[PDB]
């Protein structure tokens, strides 16, 4: 349960990242799938080489569901009901995965915004990617 | 814990320009912060009441130098990292009881640490390194648990 | 994020449970604090003795407020502010020991319901509590 | 791991009047429907689509008594856990890679279909034994992970 001041805090921080969604979306998947080899597992038709044009644009995927959660961070179950769908009732994914990529995003955030990184915003930032993998690995319809 | 030689010399070259007088405290406060119910362990600190209190906390950062420190030594073993954290793992677990979830959380509030004091020098492939030292770290930690 | 049919098998069966909530609350209690003995620093001023009144009375406390979430089911972090507060900003309680009162719920209602302890009922217990967790974990007030 | 002589007693007598033929099914079927991210290790099984299914699934029962039977093994040789369960460790961490947060979640599903059969026998003490045995079940399966 995220409180106002964390809203405003992964609105001001995200908001930042803009069209670098694509880029970052698709760095935090390469730290992921590098440093935590396992999570490859469930992207067997990819490319998954260091420059690969199908992670870049599956990034951008990723990165822009954040900013759709984000703009309905009071309203993300109902969002997020088809990848919800797709992550819970489809792939299966196990929840320990979703922990390894929201730290990898923050790696990622705190690599490229140090300013905007902050202790508190770090930890709203947490809070709300653990909100997000909660409804991705939920299945409520 | 099974560095390949590349990894290991890109784990020491950035290691080696770590403030060693700040880095331990930020990953502490970092914890304390992010996730607070870590307070509970470290209520003799005094002030830990916002954010800005416990990054300025002065014990924090004091902790935090012998934190880095620990670090610092499994660096410098990581083909045995179990015997140089053994009495580490009684401290926190047979006397302070931490859940050794939190030891995973700590190692990787110091990657995000790093990744936000080196930018874009902290790599994936750097990273992906740190994540093998974070982790052997942890599970020294929690040998004696088990 | 619970379905319909979770909130529907979780009304039915604290339904079931009836007027036994208070006496199942304070065996989970008894079950956390002699499995989990961590959990005993917490409740550095009780009685802790097997069948305590105090236990008992903090039982009743904590089935009255899962029964209390169960009637908002659809608003918990509304329903449980207070009880957020307490758990989460004034005693920082580790979210571990949360999954483990749960799960010695789960192990209690297991215990007393052959009859009623059905595979679809655990999992939309065990969805409940960890909601319920959640809520009690997070600073939001 | 440790036991005292009585806990060891109570956890003995009772696993004598555990079903080996349909424990097991049962605790692995509660798995798959309460944690259901784990069908995904299963998908040889054939239908899990609903809890009938997965509670009558034939292989369910059939690979649950094997579950049940290296639990038999570690009740077994409760002070060599670690190596009771070392060709399982390499299976499920090297082979299958299961997150090691699942061995807890089957454990503890286990001890509640033990409660499930036993109901008041179920008694706080002996949950409190078989706690201890599941947990040293499950890091005995996490080892190579270590
Ligand atoms: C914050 C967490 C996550 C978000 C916001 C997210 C979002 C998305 C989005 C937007 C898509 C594509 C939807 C489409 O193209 O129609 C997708 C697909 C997918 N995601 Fe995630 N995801 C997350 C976490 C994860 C994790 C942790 C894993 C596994 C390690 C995972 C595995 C997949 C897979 C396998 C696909 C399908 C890719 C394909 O075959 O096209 N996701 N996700
Ligand atoms: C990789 C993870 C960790 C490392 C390397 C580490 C290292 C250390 C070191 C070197 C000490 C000083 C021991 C001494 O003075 O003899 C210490 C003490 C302590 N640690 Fe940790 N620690 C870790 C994780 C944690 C976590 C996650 C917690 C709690 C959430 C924790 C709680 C404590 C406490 C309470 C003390 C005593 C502080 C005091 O009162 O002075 N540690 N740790
Ligand atoms: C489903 C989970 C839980 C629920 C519904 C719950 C509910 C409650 C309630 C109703 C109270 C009394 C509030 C009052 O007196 O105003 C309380 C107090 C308390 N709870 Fe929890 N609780 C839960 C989990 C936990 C856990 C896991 C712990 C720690 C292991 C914990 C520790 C405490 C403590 C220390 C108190 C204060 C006792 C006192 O000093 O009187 N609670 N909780
Ligand atoms: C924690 C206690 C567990 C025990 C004691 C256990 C025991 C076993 C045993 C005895 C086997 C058969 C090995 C053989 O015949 O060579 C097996 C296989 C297997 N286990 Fe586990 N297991 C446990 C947990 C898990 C969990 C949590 C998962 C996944 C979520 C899992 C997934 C599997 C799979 C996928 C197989 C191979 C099945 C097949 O395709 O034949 N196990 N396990
Ligand atoms: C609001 C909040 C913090 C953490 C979570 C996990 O679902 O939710
Ligand atoms: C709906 C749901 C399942 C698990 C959780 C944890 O808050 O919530």
């Amino acid at each position: 349960v995220l409180s106002p001041a964390d809203k405003t805090n992964v609105k001001a921080a995200w908001g930042k990242v803009g069209a670098h969604a694509g880029e970052y979306g698709a760095e935090a998947l390469e730290r992921m799938f590098l440093s935590f080899p396992t999570t490859k597992t469930y992207f067997p038709h990819f490319d998954l080489s260091h420059g690969s044009a199908q992670v870049k644009g599956h990034g951008k995927k990723v990165a822009d569901a954040l900013t759709n959660a984000v703009a309905h961070v009071d309203d993300m179950p109902n969002a997020l009901s088809a990848l919800s769908d797709l992550h819970a009732h489809k792939l299966r994914v196990d929840p320990v995965n979703f922990k390894l990529l929201s730290h990898c995003l923050l790696v990622t955030l705190a690599a490229h915004l140090p300013a905007e990184f902050t202790p508190a915003v770090h930890a709203s930032l947490d809070k709300f990617l653990a909100s997000v993998s909660t409804v991705l690995t939920s299945k409520y319809r | 814990v099974h560095l390949t030689p590349e990894e290991k010399s890109a784990v020491t070259a950035l290691w080696g320009k770590v403030n060693v007088d700040e880095v331990g405290g930020e990953a502490l406060g970092r914890l304390l912060v992010v996730y607070p119910w870590t307070q509970r362990f470290f209520e003799s600190f005094g002030d830990l009441s916002t954010p800005d209190a416990v990054m300025g906390n002065p014990k924090v950062k004091a902790h935090g130098k012998k934190v880095l420190g620990a670090f610092s030594d499994g660096l410098a073993h990581l083909d045995n990292l179990k015997g140089t954290f053994a009495t580490l793992s009684e401290l926190h677990c047979d006397k302070l009881h931490v859940d050794p979830e939190n030891f995973r959380l700590l190692g990787n509030v110091l990657v995000c640490v790093l990744a936000h004091h080196f930018g874009k020098e902290f790599t994936p492939p750097v990273q992906a390194a740190y994540q093998k030292v974070v982790a052997g770290v942890a599970n020294a930690l929690a040998h004696k648990y088990h």
